[PDB]
């Protein structure tokens, strides 16, 4: 437990410096603010356009000229603000849709992995899945997937089975490992041997029809009582 | 089968619209900075092709290779694992199957991953899955011998392990006429690659018309 | 130099042979600073390696490292 | 965006079925999913469920 506390504080230390040193490391925000600034800035920068007219601005071309002959100045220069302004809407009514697909994936994983713990892989950080915590955002949200990352592994001889007194044993949860003198049943994510008892252990059939037997003695905790 | 990308197409404005004359490049100016827009929107969503291929494949940490020997219980994989003559033979049959310009303004530019190195990806991609399973998916790769792997794969449906250990055999032979089929159904039946093909018919549809326009 | 590529011809760089994980995309599998100069090279695919697999070889983890990673 | 939609849909099966083992009924082939291959193909990928 000690180790674990220790691991996650100098984990959530470290992405705290990590996060403050490292500049643009929230590009994802930062980068839907530009585009949205962008699509403004270039509409703003669309009213100093003719698009034909003689004047840009309005007032000086409807301060300087009779009209019937302002009138067909002021369609041109209305035609081309409206086209400018429908193109504008339509990158947002673009931008707005792909927003929402990204607001309802944040939706989903803070549904299923804050509220939960998701069996679903890499789908809440590299690694098995503990839990997770929103955080706030700008405009939008960060979430600190906590998982589990195994490490140091080593290597070890494997059977399927092992047939003792003519019946084949195949262990309930976990694999027969062996470190080469003698043979236990680890579970398959942590080493962590035991003896191999009938109680970890189930029978089914012989022990001649399934490839990759190994002989050993399976351990009675029935017995030594009797005596 | 699923689509994960397009062709980068970028266009050029004033080579579409003028090309090589100034007096019409001159009157498109004042309708001010339409095509620096346009270009702009081409230019975005051009990368995001490659983001897309990035996020689809590129998921592996390091690339894995298969060991030499083939020896995986009597499962064959030989019918989908890459060949050192050319890809494997699953990829060759896509990629004859699928029937895939260049005039004024109109230019594709590459992708960033070439063919070969989507190829090595996913070469990675099954190589890793043959030889630990999902474990190089958490953390580094465990070897682990793959009838062992199927059994734990069978654990996890409701079906206890020993079903496969009894059953290996059958087991191989069912896997291994399954993806004979697969190969023969892609080899002989056409028009199974619809999904793929109706985006390039699109993309070609859109841009025979957008050519059409200039006459 | 002039480097030439599917994507096209690349002068101002220089081209080498050993690759890295890439930071400017060009195309056709080239990316581009190092060593006072604009390099261009093929993308490194990612580190190699080939697991020792074999038919009766399982490798269990020890130990565990417990990490937190935003999104 | 429906280009993006597919590759974030094709993104998501190829980390969920290929990286692992996918519970989720009907997400990765008819039947009890067990393990699958991905394909490399001209402008997409394709899975062997
Ligand atoms: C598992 O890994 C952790 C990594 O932190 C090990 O903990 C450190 O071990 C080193 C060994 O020299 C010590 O110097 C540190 O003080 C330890 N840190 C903490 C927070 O405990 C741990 O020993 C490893 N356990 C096993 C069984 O290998
Ligand atoms: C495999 O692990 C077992 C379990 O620890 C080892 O067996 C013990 O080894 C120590 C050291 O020699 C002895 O003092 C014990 O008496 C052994 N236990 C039994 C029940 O015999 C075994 O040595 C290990 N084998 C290898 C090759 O490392
Ligand atoms: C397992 O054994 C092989 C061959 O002896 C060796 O190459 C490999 O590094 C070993 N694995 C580990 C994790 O030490
Ligand atoms: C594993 O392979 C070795 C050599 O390739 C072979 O002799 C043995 O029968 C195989 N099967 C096992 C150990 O179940
Ligand atoms: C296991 O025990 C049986 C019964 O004595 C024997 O026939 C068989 O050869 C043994 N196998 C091994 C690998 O020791
Ligand atoms: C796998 O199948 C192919 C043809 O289906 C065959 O040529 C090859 O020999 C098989 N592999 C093994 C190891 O038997
Ligand atoms: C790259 O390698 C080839 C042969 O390995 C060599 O001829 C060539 O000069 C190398 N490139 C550079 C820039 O040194």
């Amino acid at each position: 437990q000690k180790l674990i506390a220790n691991q996650f504080n100098s984990a959530i230390g470290k992405i705290q410096d990590s996060l403050s040193s490292t500049p643009s490391a929230l590009g994802k925000l930062q980068d839907v603010v530009n585009q949205n600034a962008q699509a403004l800035n270039t509409l703003v920068k669309q009213l100093s356009s003719n698009f034909g007219a003689i004047s840009s601005v309005l007032n000086d071309i409807l301060s300087r000229l009779d009209p019937p002959e302002a009138e067909v100045q002021i369609d041109r220069l209305i035609t081309g603000r409206l086209q400018s302004l429908q193109t504008y809407v339509t990158q947002q009514l673009i931008r707005a849709a792909e927003i929402r697909a990204s607001a309802n994936l944040a939706a989903t994983k803070m549904s299923e992995c804050v509220l939960g713990q998701s069996k679903r892989v890499d789908f809440c950080g590299k690694g098995y899945h503990l839990m997770s915590f929103p955080q706030s955002a700008p405009h939008g949200v960060v979430f600190l997937h906590v998982t589990y990352v195994p490490a140091q592994e080593k290597n070890f001889t494997t059977a399927p089975a092992i047939c003792h007194d003519g019946k084949a044993h195949f262990p309930r949860e976990g694999v027969f490992v062996s470190n080469g003198t003698h043979w236990f049943v680890t579970q398959r994510n942590f080493y962590e041997p035991q003896i191999i008892t009938t109680d970890n252990t189930f029978v089914s059939g012989n022990c001649d029809v399934v490839i990759g037997i190994v002989n050993n003695t399976v351990y009675d905790p029935l017995q030594p009582e009797l005596d | 089968i699923l689509p994960v990308s397009m062709t980068k197409t970028s266009v050029d404005c004033t080579m579409y619209i003028c090309g090589d004359s100034t007096e019409c490049s001159n009157l498109l100016l004042q309708y001010g900075s339409f095509c620096t827009q346009l270009n702009r929107a081409l230019t975005g969503i051009a990368v995001e092709q490659d983001k897309n291929t990035q996020e689809v494949f590129a998921q592996v940490k390091q690339i894995y290779k298969t060991p030499p020997i083939k020896d995986f219980g009597g499962f064959n994989f030989s019918q989908i694992l890459p060949d050192p003559s050319k890809r494997s033979p699953i990829e060759d049959l896509l990629f004859n199957k699928v029937t895939l310009q260049k005039f004024n303004g109109l230019t594709v530019l590459p992708p960033l991953l070439t063919d070969e190195m989507i190829a090595q990806y996913t070469s990675a991609l099954l190589a890793g899955t043959i030889t630990s399973g999902w474990t190089f998916g958490a953390g580094p790769a465990l070897q682990i011998p793959f009838p062992m792997q199927m059994a734990y794969r069978f654990n996890g449906i409701g079906v206890t392990q020993n079903v496969l250990y009894e059953n290996q055999k059958l087991i191989a032979n069912q896997f291994n006429s399954a993806i004979g089929k697969i190969q023969d159904s892609l080899s002989s039946t056409p028009s199974a690659l619809g999904k793929l093909q109706d985006v390039v018919n699109q993309n070609a549809q859109a841009l025979n018309t957008l050519v059409k326009q200039l006459s | 130099n002039v480097f030439q590529t599917r994507a096209g011809c690349l002068i101002g760089a220089e081209h080498v042979n050993n690759s890295y994980e890439c930071d400017i995309p060009i195309g056709a599998g080239i990316c581009a600073v190092a060593s006072q100069s604009i390099i261009a090279y093929t993308m490194s695919l990612g580190a190699e390696n080939s697991v020792a697999y074999s038919n009766n070889s399982i490798a269990i983890p020890t130990n565990f490292t417990i990490s937190v990673t935003t999104e």
